[PDB]
RNA sequence: GAUAACCGCUGAAACAUCUAAGCGGGAAGCCUGCUUCGAGAUGAGUGUUCCCACCGGGUAAGGCUCCCAGUA
RNA sequence: UUUGGCACCUCGUCGGCUCGUCGCAUCCUGGGGCUGGAGUCGGUCCCAAGGGUUGGGCUGUUCGCCCAUUAAAGCGGUACGCGAGCUGGGUUUAGAACGUCGUGAGACAGUUCGGUCCCUAUCCGCUGCGCGCGCAGGAACAUUGAGAAGGGCUGUCCCUA
RNA sequence: UCGAGAGGGAAACAGCCCAGAGCAUCGACUAAGGCCCCUAAGCGUACGCUAAGUGGGAAAGGAGCCGACAAUGUA
């Protein structure tokens, strides 16, 4: 499959927030 | 105007007609500005509008 | 309707032989001893029910909120609590002990417990779907669900359609299991059948909901 | 009972009555029971 | 000059009790929705809630004209296929009268995020007793004008 | 309503009380009550009156009077419905207040007597149902006759006393 | 428990009428009853017990993190 | 839901498998009226969509015929449901042959043998699992139930006889 | 009339009803269409009809009614 639309800035950043490291 | 007029027991339907028959035409812009702040003045205007109406309002003109 | 109940712990299965020499595969349930810790009522709590506390736990692993809830009924702290939704909860009393022999031979019970877990079960194993055949040239879909809806009308997958998800490890209630024998010395219950959950689980045994 | 939009008397004893918004014919000869619908 | 728009503190909500004893259901809802929406006082604005709390006692004795009691349904679909479940008002008004009056008033109000805030000011009860006795509610009769 | 116009007569020994629209008649056999539907009114001369001449008013006129007359007869003399049993082996026995029926079934039928309704057994093919309320007496008799409808080939089952069943020539 | 077709009691409008006021019976169907989820039911509920009235911060009851594991 | 007419949107047809979902014009099961219904079984009609509705031979086949059963082997809509789910047997490419047509290149709702079925799921949707916050003191435990999902099939023999 | 036509009404709905937008206006009167609540204005006054939610779809025909009857979910 292929992305139907360019992802809106809000939606892109909602997700990348989840890609965070944990404090040891 | 309709809310304030119904507080004094006259519907907006006929409060306007009475005002016409008293030649006291005063814009709605400011006729609604009296109801909020100066209730007495609006109360004094419904009195005029009620007495300027015909006795029986539904009889043939 | 009146419902007697008791917590147990499935221990395993074995077989017995009734007087007519008919193999009867039974499951050994170590039910009891369990004590009433609280009795609900229409006025205090709205409905009629009865807690019973079964288990063995040293007083050092019980936090104070529960350690004070047990001291109201004056019973040593147990580890598992449950309610039996009954209709005669006014006949119980705090601290009353419900022994294993609440049931007698022949009575039918409704055993309940957490079924065994199965992980993220696939389509076939969890809904008994069929496949697309191993042979005759099936391209990488030997175990696929198949289709999941129609074309542009409705253009949407219906809610409640059967997919693959986490199976098992959910509450299950087997019904009208027969209580073969009640060995009151050890406090066991020989029940003809297969109660839910793995060995060591916390089963509940209450009287037949049906047939009353 | 015969279900027909056209409900008519067949003999004299037939009585045309209106029950529950539906016109039916009641008669001693059970064959003449008729209901409109 | 600019026409007065009420600020948060110009509103002084009151409490009205509408005894619905043998009063038409539709005329109960319209009267309750007028008060709820705050559309009877000169401080009305279309973007702020100015209405008054409306308690409703005797919500089980709403008179219903004609064959409505046995013909009018109340449909409710769940999302799953074949999930439509309807209820005759004979059944609905028998054991859940409050849930039928509150549904009627809900329809007679905006379906936006403010109409749901207005609708929270309407308490419906089946008896003659409402717990809201500390709010000093004022009985509210239903009257017409000339 | 030609029926409604007719005045009502109250035999001696009957106490009639009219409290608004509800009439309570006390007789030697019991007491009955009824709320008359509006706008029909009743006055003691008993004469039933109607406000207007509307279609519905006329119907209610006659209906209301007929109910009232029934009570007066019902509390004075009462209603008895006779039922006869025809067939082979069909008998009726009275067990206290209940009736045992054997209409050719695998098990016997025990019909209970509703409050205010008594049963009389003259014979094991003839019985009557006595009572004060006409509707209830008729209801019980109909229910007892529903146990075994009368066959159209041999007229087997319970039937009303003197009720002429049409017989079909079995082919 | 209420109902469909249907079967009736009483009964007019006008003797008859299961109906126009009323009252019953009557389906694997409808609501319950059985199993499971279920207060994000933002209307966010209820119960028993515990902590105790400190100075942005330290804490009580009680948690979380970490380690050994499975009944996961 | 057929064979058609219009040409208004847009320059892999079918069949099978998998998975559903809905309508009732009901095949079975449930209730009932009438019967040219003695009984068993039927015919017709009325109510009824909860569940159920087998396996094979022939053909690509839908269809259809047949075999053995079954309480029954229902009719339809959903892009004649469903190929970003599978097959690829017929059908709409290129090879070759037969019949017929054509002077010939070739053609035929004639036939015959062979003949590449791509994609890492962004959005909605669906199946499961977490994180955050909320629910005006903070917690542990057990629960009411507004609502929702699941299940609803049926046969043979004995007694009554 | 649209095409090349904005604005109001018919729930949405180029072609239907009203009406032809130079620009501003927190004044007034009206057109089609409306005046129980959503939503501006009548729970208008008076007489009469309808009992079918007819109004809020339909025929031959039968005695406002029946005739009336498809598929995602009231529709």
């Amino acid at each position: 499959a292929v992305p139907k639309r360019k992802m809106s800035r809000s939606n892109t950043r909602h997700r990348r927030s989840q890609w965070k490291a944990a404090v040891p | 105007i309709n809310a304030a007029a119904r507080a004094n027991g006259i519907t907006y339907n006929r409060f306007i007609q009475g005002l016409k028959a008293a030649n006291v035409e005063v814009d709605r812009k400011i006729l609604a500005e009296l109801a909020v702040n100066d209730a007495n003045a609006f109360a004094a205007l419904v009195e005029v509008a009620q007495k300027a109406l015909p006795s029986d309002v539904n009889a043939p003109k | 309707k009146n419902i007697k109940g008791v917590l147990g712990e499935k221990l395993g299965m074995t077989q017995v032989w009734d007087e007519n020499n008919r193999v009867v595969p039974v499951t050994v349930v170590k039910a009891g001893p369990c004590v009433v810790t609280q009795v609900r009522s229409n006025d205090t709590d709205g409905y009629e029910s009865v807690q019973i506390a079964f288990g063995e736990i040293d007083p050092r692993k019980v936090n104070k909120p529960l350690k004070g809830h047990f001291a109201k009924a004056d019973v040593t702290p147990r580890r598992h609590l449950v309610e039996i939704r009954t209709a005669d909860a006014s006949e119980y009393t705090l601290g009353q002990e419900i022994t294993a022999a609440v049931f007698e031979a022949g009575v039918k019970v409704d055993v309940t417990g957490k079924s065994k877990g199965k992980g993220f079960a696939g389509v076939m194993k969890r809904h008994n779907f069929r496949g697309l055949g191993a042979g005759h040239g099936t391209q990488r879909k030997h175990r696929s669900p198949g289709s999941i809806g129609g074309c542009a009308t409705p253009g949407r997958v219906f809610k409640g359609l059967r997919m693959a998800g986490r199976m098992g490890n959910e509450r299950v209630t087997t019904q009208n299991l027969t209580v073969h024998a009640v060995d009151a010395e050890k406090g066991l219950l020989l029940i003809k059948g297969a109660v839910p959950g793995p060995n060591g689980g916390l089963v509940l045994v209450r009287t037949a909901a049906k047939g009353a | 009972m015969k279900v027909k939009p056209s409900v008519k008397k067949i003999c004299d004893k037939c009585k045309v009555i209106r029950r529950h918004g539906r016109v039916m014919v009641i008669c001693d000869n059970l064959r003449h029971k008729q209901r409109q619908g | 000059m600019r026409t007065y728009s009420p600020k948060p503190g110009d509103v002084t909500r009151q409490w009205h009790v509408i005894d619905a004893q043998d009063v038409v259901l539709g005329r109960l809802a319209t009267t309750a929705a007028t008060l709820l929406r705050g559309k009877h006082k000169p401080i009305y604005a279309p973007h702020v809630d100015a209405g008054d709390f409306v308690i409703i006692i005797n919500a089980d004795k709403v008179h219903l004209s004609g064959n409505k009691r046995t013909q009018k349904m109340a449909y409710r679909h769940s999302g799953y296929p074949g999930g439509l479940r309807s209820v005759r008002y004979d059944d609905l008004l028998a054991n859940n009268p409050e849930k039928a009056v509150e549904k009627a008033v809900k329809g007679m109000l905006p379906k936006n995020s403010l109409g749901r805030q207005m609708l929270s000011k309407l308490k419906v009860y089946a008896g003659e007793n409402h717990p809201h006795a500390a709010q000093q509610p004022v009985p509210f009769e239903i009257t017409q004008v000339a | 309503s030609r029926i409604g116009k007719l005045p009502i007569t109250v035999p001696a020994g009957v106490d009639v009380t009219i409290d608004g629209r509800t009439v309570e008649v006390k007789g030697p056999k019991g007491t009955l009550t009824h709320t008359v539907a509006a706008p029909i009114e009743i006055v003691k001369g008993l004469n039933v009156t109607r406000p207007n001449d509307e279609r519905q008013n006329k119907a209610l006129h006659g209906l209301s009077r007929t109910l009232v007359a029934n009570m007066i007869t019902g509390v004075t003399q009462g209603y008895t419905k006779a039922l006869e049993i025809s067939g082979v082996g069909y008998r009726v026995a009275a067990k206290g207040s209940n009736l045992e029926f054997q209409l050719g079934y695998s098990h016997p039928i025990l019909v209970e007597a509703p409050e205010g309704i008594s049963f009389k057994v003259e014979s094991p093919t003839k019985f009557s149902v006595e009572g004060i309320d006409k509707q209830k007496v008729g209801e019980v008799a109909a229910n007892i006759r529903k146990l075994r409808k009368p066959d159209p080939y041999k007229a087997k089952g319970v039937k009303y006393a003197g009720e002429v069943i049409r017989r079909k020539v079995g082919k």
